[PDB]
RNA sequence: GGAAACUCAAAGAGUGCUAUCGGAGUGCGCGAGAGCAUUUCCG
């Protein structure tokens, strides 16, 4: 999410895999990465055993609630925030008369 | 004549260290630092479901 | 026969690089831009 | 069967065995 | 690192080599703390060609020990196991490396090459084409590697037409020498000589002239005076009539030289018309 | 008594192992020939086989070499590790490096003899726990930058502490201070040893006996005018030139 | 009798010259290292602390945008780097986007 | 994982190199789609 | 697409085998173009797999001429032939980044079977193989780059000028 | 033969029996692969051995076992 | 107060250094293998 895109109508993988290009109401045709985290050098082999490591790692320990609650949470807009809120307590209410 | 382990692991431990890799392991186990909370009566117990 | 093997061959230097051999013994063991101090 | 002769040149080189070494010193040492 | 994981694929080879009773744990301890420091040293940070020669000279005398302890204590000669092709393809592996790390040494990859040529009956000549097309790459000027694999190719499997290719390929890359226009015309007659004699062998058990000999001669002469004029006179074009003239009289000396040096190692070939 | 004094104690009885990178530079610097960047990036085999070059030269103008050729500047030899064996064979080992230097003393005018002996300098850590035989076998050449190298080299034991001021100093030091050295007894008794050492090994030659009567006439012009000195430094100079007289050269 | 020790040697451990790599030997035993789940989750805590530093996701813009808001993204499939995009007052364009 | 059995028979061994050894964990370590670096990824067409 | 590269250097013709590929898409991000700056990574990326010298001092100013008005010659076209692989019909054809849009269609013109490339990054890798210049070489040479280059571009100078020396 | 040093110590789903076959398939293999590593092992222990019935092995003292001793350790 | 750095320690910057069953045959793929795999010569 961008402060400066509004209702993206368009999103394409680009054949590299690690690149998506949206496309915003706004004008603009941003980019963003995949992995917001894998950079695109080309990386030294210790590096990328180290990446690929401890990439596992986080894979096979998902489930700990302590590193679930920070690889979780992101900084969400309020807008999007409220109103998924609202959204689910009408699901559980709707849930709770089912 | 037994009552020593010959072999060492360099990863760890180092009998033959220099200023450059005392101060790289300072680092790496001081961001390696186990939380206090974590010695059990059994170290593989912090993998499990919680009963 | 002989005539076959009296031919001269084709002539390299590659194996003799591969196994020459040597002997040596080792021997034993301001600028443009400044200008002058007063 | 025994250590053949060249085969055991052969293990003083690929072994590093310096018993011989040892062996010749300390006998030979001292001498004319 | 990466020494721990060439150490560590080195290790099922000293599994079987004491699994089969050839090798004890004391020695096979020796030899293999005897590798972890050549191989450091390989793997080092500007490490040398002596490294590399003297490595390869450990791993073919253990090579020759451990044949040696085969026949001596099982008495058989081929093991049918992990412990025989496994020291020739660490060899293998290391002239490999060795030409990657370090590849304007003709003395070690003519190393490579002899022992690749000795081993062509167990790795047949597939490998010797692949590493002598990548010194062929590396090096094109340097005529002996066109000269020593054309004869390889003429004198081990006789193969005619990929050694005229390769001779033509070499005499287009530096036409400049005389050595590779004078020993191509060594191979051409011996070649023809070949030809004329299977024929005769045909006329025993009961056209095709110097043409290819002499054409590649005119075009010597004309080629190596071009350049040898080009190899004077080196990059402007000199422009007074008397030089001019007594430069040709110097290619004109230089090329008969070399004419006459075609007609003695000629003299000697004769056999022909 | 004091643990300051007990470690120096095992400091200088292993100052000849290296314990990490900085003080195996420290102890591989030190070499004969090259200087310190150079020599610290010198294989073992590479000074082995320009000193097995440097040994046959030596052997073939001198034939007392090929059994140090077999023994001690063998293939093996580069692997063979000084302080690793048993004390029996440091010693065996101890008087093989002095059986070399009172041979090879009377010929380090010579390139040869200098590569040659570089490798057991290099090696065999000749230049810290074997140094007084190399001190006092290559005394005589004092005015040379061999010797000037050697003391750069070596770290003074305590008997030849009066050369400490000729350290990292590229004047050789001179004819005073060598009598200075010369000039206390407890010095000249081991010289002494080493000479009839030199005597019934049979090597003496007309270089090193010149230098030892210099400086013998020069420690007795020195206590010339002392009388209890002179009374006390007979029984050391009159019991070698006995002892010296039993030999058969003329010079000696 | 018969009695041995071991040889630390000094010569298989601390390098001879100066520039090549010392030793690192190695023994893999779980006496010798200790903390396995521990040390592993600690290092996945790490991991994940280090990816949500390195979450920067946004690469660029590409141009000045379009006029009014786009409607239509095509990427092709051939080659990577060129990317059309159709938008509102019937403009379309074909970015490289290298 | 459907149970604590399951669950503890994966996480029973670790994957860092101070616990395994150098090929066995260059193989536990590498992603499950190891992608191309830089160019284009076809759809599959083989049979 | 990139996997052959040709340079053209005062002492002789190079080509390098591209080992792996540059990031096509984020080309123009800090941490992609500062791999091209440094070495360990450089040569990571590009490989040399031929590098024939040419030694007369007039047959380099005349491949430097026949490049400078963008055309092929002996040694150019020899080094191709023999580097450039036949790419069969059956999987493609083979690729080469090579420096300039008017040296390109008299490369296609000789060779089918090859297709040049220059877009951008073919321009930053002959960029990166130009800033480190000699370290690529690994020693498959006798003389350094500038006084060649030098001498080069002093005759290269006179015969553009036909500057009369007498 | 050295596996015990190196250890640590029926379903409905096919994709999860499978899953786990790869799972204890990896868990055998590492192990293994890591019991292998003792043979790069850098050297052998130490022992002083009776080899014989009198020669009991606390009749020794510092002064023969520093006698046959290495110079190094010795020091 | 000047500092010999050659006693050593803790640190800070600048510079340079590396890569990721065996030959054929045999059903074989478009002068041709980069592989699928053996009872065929086998080793």
């Amino acid at each position: 999410h961008t402060k400066r895109m509004q209702h993206v109508f368009q999103v394409k993988y680009s054949m590299d895999s690690k690149y998506i290009i949206s496309g915003s109401d706004d004008g603009n045709v941003r980019l963003w990465r995949s992995k917001a985290w894998e950079r695109s050098n080309v990386k030294t082999t210790r590096e990328k055993n180290k990446l690929e490591y401890d990439e596992k790692l986080k894979e096979r320990f998902r489930h700990m609630p302590e590193i679930k609650r920070i690889s979780r949470h992101r900084h969400v807009p309020q807008v999007i925030k409220k109103a998924q809120e609202i959204k689910n307590i009408e699901l559980s209410s709707i849930k709770r008369r089912e | 004549p037994g009552a020593g382990e010959a072999n060492y692991d360099a990863l760890e431990l180092n009998p033959f260290e220099t200023k450059k890799q005392r101060q790289e392991q300072e680092v790496r186990t001081l961001l390696n630092k186990l939380p206090a909370d974590t010695i059990t009566l059994d170290p593989n117990s912090i993998g499990s479901v919680d009963k | 026969e002989t005539n076959l093997k009296k031919l001269p061959k084709l002539e390299t230097g590659f194996d003799a690089l591969a196994n020459k051999k040597k002997k040596k013994n080792v021997l034993p063991s301001n600028d443009w831009f400044t200008l002058p101090k007063p | 069967p025994p250590p053949d002769e060249e085969e055991q040149l052969l293990a003083k080189f690929v072994f590093g065995d310096t018993t011989d070494l040892q062996e010749n010193l300390a006998k030979f040492n001292a001498d004319f | 690192s990466k020494t721990r994981y060439y150490l560590e694929q080195c290790i099922p080879e000293m599994d079987d080599l004491v699994e089969k009773g050839l090798f004890t744990k004391n020695e096979v301890s020796l030899i293999m703390k005897k590798r972890t420091d050549f191989e450091h040293r390989l793997n080092s940070r500007g490490s040398s060609i002596n490294d590399y020669i003297k490595y390869i000279n450990y791993e073919s005398n253990v090579n020759k020990l451990r044949a040696k302890r085969c026949k001596r204590i099982l008495q058989v000669k081929k093991t049918n196991s992990l412990s025989d092709w496994s020291i020739q393809q660490r060899i293998g592996f290391i002239y490999q490396r060795g030409t990657n790390k370090f590849p304007q040494d003709l003395k070690f990859w003519a190393m490579y090459l002899n022992y690749m040529k000795a081993r062509g009956n167990q790795t047949s000549y597939k490998k010797i084409h692949n590493i002598y097309n990548q010194l062929l790459k590396l090096h094109p000027t340097n005529v002996d590697i066109w000269i020593s694999c054309a004869k390889y190719e003429y004198e081990v499997h006789a193969n005619f037409k990929s050694c005229r290719n390769i001779f033509q390929n070499g005499l287009r890359f530096n036409p400049d020498v005389p050595k590779l226009w004078y020993e191509y015309v060594k191979f051409e007659l011996n070649f023809i000589t070949k030809l004329i004699n299977r024929r005769k062998v045909m006329g025993l058990i009961n056209a095709l002239r110097g043409d290819i000999a002499l054409t590649i001669f005119d075009v010597c002469m004309k080629t190596l005076g071009k350049h040898y004029i080009n190899k004077h006179k080196g990059y402007y074009a000199i422009s007074d009539s008397k030089m001019n003239i007594e430069l040709n009289k110097e290619t004109l000396n230089y090329l008969f030289s070399e004419s006459l040096r075609y007609i003695k190692l000629f003299d000697e070939f004769l056999d022909l018309e | 008594s004091s643990l300051s004094d007990q470690l120096a104690q095992v400091a200088s009885n292993n100052a000849t192992v290296a314990l990490d990178r900085k003080r195996r530079q420290k102890l591989h610097s030190a070499s004969l020939i090259y200087n310190s960047k150079t020599a610290a990036t010198q294989d073992y085999d590479f000074i082995f086989e320009n000193a097995s070059k440097a040994l046959e030269e030596l052997s073939q103008i001198e034939p007392k070499f090929a059994i140090f050729s077999r023994t001690l500047f063998s293939e093996s030899s580069i692997s063979l590790d000084r302080n690793v064996q048993t004390k029996e064979e440091i010693k065996d080992l101890d008087n093989a490096i002095n059986a070399y230097l009172l041979l090879a003393s009377s010929k380090w005018y010579l390139a040869p003899t200098l590569h040659a002996t570089e490798w057991l300098v290099r090696r065999f850590q000749i230049h810290v726990k074997n140094t007084e035989m190399l001190l006092l076998s290559t005394l005589n050449y004092y005015q040379t930058p061999v010797f000037k190298r050697i003391l750069s080299i070596i770290k003074l034991p305590p008997l030849f502490n009066c050369l400490s001021n000729f350290v990292r100093s590229e004047k050789p030091p001179t004819a005073l201070t060598m009598i200075k050295l010369f000039n206390d007894m407890d010095f000249l008794k081991l010289y002494t040893s080493y000479l009839d050492q030199c005597i019934k090994h049979n090597a003496t030659y007309t270089n090193q006996l010149l230098f030892t009567t210099c400086c013998f006439i020069n420690v007795v012009a020195f206590n010339s005018n002392n009388d209890e000195k002179l009374n006390q430094l007979v029984p050391i100079l009159l019991e070698i030139s006995a002892k010296l007289l039993a030999s058969k050269s003329k010079d000696c | 009798m018969k009695i041995k020790t071991i040889k630390r040697s000094a010569d298989d451990y601390v390098p001879v010259k100066s520039t090549q790599e010392s030793q690192m030997p190695r023994n893999l035993n779980p006496e010798l290292h200790p903390f396995e789940r521990a040390r592993e989750y600690t290092k996945a805590l790490n991991a994940t602390k280090l990816e949500r530093m390195f979450a920067k996701p946004f690469v660029g813009q590409l141009g000045y945008g379009h006029r009014d808001g786009v409607y239509a993204i095509a990427k092709n499939y051939g080659s990577l780097n060129k990317l059309a995009t159709g938008s509102a007052d019937g403009v379309i364009k074909y970015w490289n986007m290298s | 994982f459907e149970n604590r059995e399951q669950y503890e028979r994966s996480l029973r061994m670790p994957i860092g190199q101070e616990w395994t050894s150098r090929a066995s964990h260059q193989e536990l370590i590498k992603p499950r789609i190891m992608t191309k670096p830089g160019q284009v990824i076809d759809p599959l067409k083989a049979p | 697409p990139i996997e052959y590269l040709l340079f053209e250097e005062p002492t002789g013709y190079a080509v390098f085998k591209v080992k792996l590929q540059q990031d096509d898409i984020g080309s123009r991000l800090k941490e992609v173009q500062e791999q091209i700056n440094d070495f360990g990574a450089f040569t990571k990326l590009i490989e040399l797999v031929s590098f024939a010298p040419f030694k007369g001092a007039a047959e380099a100013l005349e491949n430097a001429n026949d490049i400078s008005e963008g055309l092929v010659s002996e040694s150019l076209k020899a080094i191709l032939d023999l580097n450039l692989p036949k790419a069969s019909s059956k999987k493609k054809n083979i690729t080469l980044a090579i420096s300039d849009k008017n040296l390109g269609p008299s490369i296609k013109e000789e060779f089918p079977y090859v297709d040049c490339i220059s877009n951008e990054l073919a321009q930053d890798l002959i960029r990166g193989v130009r800033l480190h210049g000699e370290k690529l070489f690994k020693g498959l040479q006798s003389g350094d780059l500038e006084r060649a280059q030098l001498g080069l571009g002093h005759a290269y100078s006179r015969a553009k000028v036909k500057f009369s020396v007498q | 033969e050295n596996q015990n040093k190196f250890e640590r110590s029926q379903t409905k789903d096919k994709k999860l029996r499978a899953g786990l076959k790869k799972i204890d398939e990896q868990y055998k293999k590492a192990v293994s692969s890591a019991a292998a590593t003792d043979y790069l092992l850098p050297e052998s222990n130490g022992y002083l051995e009776p080899e014989n019935e009198l020669e009991k092995t606390f009749k020794v003292q510092q002064s023969e076992i520093k006698s046959s001793v290495d110079v190094s350790t010795a020091n």
